[PDB]
C-alpha cells in the first residue's frame, strides 16, 4: 500500500479522516504490508513554519503523527 | 453470594476471604454479576479437570477477559503495562499523577 506524495490533501476543512485515516488505519487492517511514502519533505512541513490559510499542514502532521507513532500493543507489521 | 449459590452447587475456600473480593471490580450491573459467574463457573470447570472445584487464580485470571455490558460497544484499550518504574525515571511526574488519580 502507498500514497503518491499529496495524495491525502483534500478540498473540504477536515482533510485527514477523509484520507489519511482511513488509509493507514486499512494498513493496520491488513495483514503484514508496508506503506510507502514519497516527498515526505512536501506532505508534512515542519511545524514551525506556520502556515495562514487554513494551516492544514498541522492538520495532516498532527493525524499523522497520532497515527503513526507510539505503537503501542499494535507492531502488526506497519512498517 | 447468592449468585455463587443458586444456579450449581460452589464453594470458595477461604483461600480467599468471600466479601471485599468484588471490589477487584465494580462495573457491574447485578446482570453482570449472573454472566460473570457463569463464565467463572465454565472456565474453571474446563481449566481443571470435571472433579470438585475452587476459584482461586483463575478468577482473577478470568476477569481478565471481561468487560460490563455498559461498555462493551464503547472503545476501550489497555496497554502493554509500562509498569511504573519502567517509565520510572524522573518519577516526579509518575508521583504527581499517581498522587492526584488515586484520591
Amino acid at each position: 500500500f502507498s500514497v503518491k506524495g499529496p495524495e491525502l490533501l483534500n478540498m473540504y476543512i477536515g482533510e485527514s479522516e477523509a484520507n489519511v485515516r482511513r488509509v493507514f488505519q486499512k494498513a493496520r487492517e491488513a495483514k503484514p504490508c508496508v506503506i510507502f511514502f514519497d516527498q515526505i519533505d512536501s506532505v508534512a512541513p515542519k511545524r514551525g513554519n506556520q502556515g495562514d490559510s487554513g494551516g492544514v499542514m498541522d492538520r495532516i502532521v498532527s493525524q499523522l503523527l497520532a497515527e503513526l507513532d507510539g505503537m503501542s500493543t499494535d507492531a502488526d507489521g506497519v512498517f | 453470594e447468592y449468585f455463587f449459590s443458586k444456579n450449581q452447587i460452589m464453594k470458595l475456600n477461604r483461600d480467599l476471604q468471600f466479601s471485599d473480593l468484588s471490589l477487584e471490580t465494580e462495573g457491574f450491573s447485578p446482570l453482570d454479576l449472573e454472566i460473570f459467574t457463569e463464565k467463572i463457573f465454565y472456565d474453571l470447570q474446563l481449566e481443571r479437570d470435571c472433579d470438585n472445584v475452587v476459584t482461586r487464580e483463575l478468577f482473577s485470571k478470568s476477569l481478565s477477559a471481561f468487560t460490563p455490558s455498559a461498555l462493551r460497544g464503547v472503545k476501550l484499550t489497555k496497554e502493554t503495562n509500562i509498569k511504573w518504574g519502567d517509565i520510572g525515571a524522573l518519577a516526579n511526574a509518575k508521583d504527581v499523577l499517581l498522587e492526584t488519580l488515586e484520591w
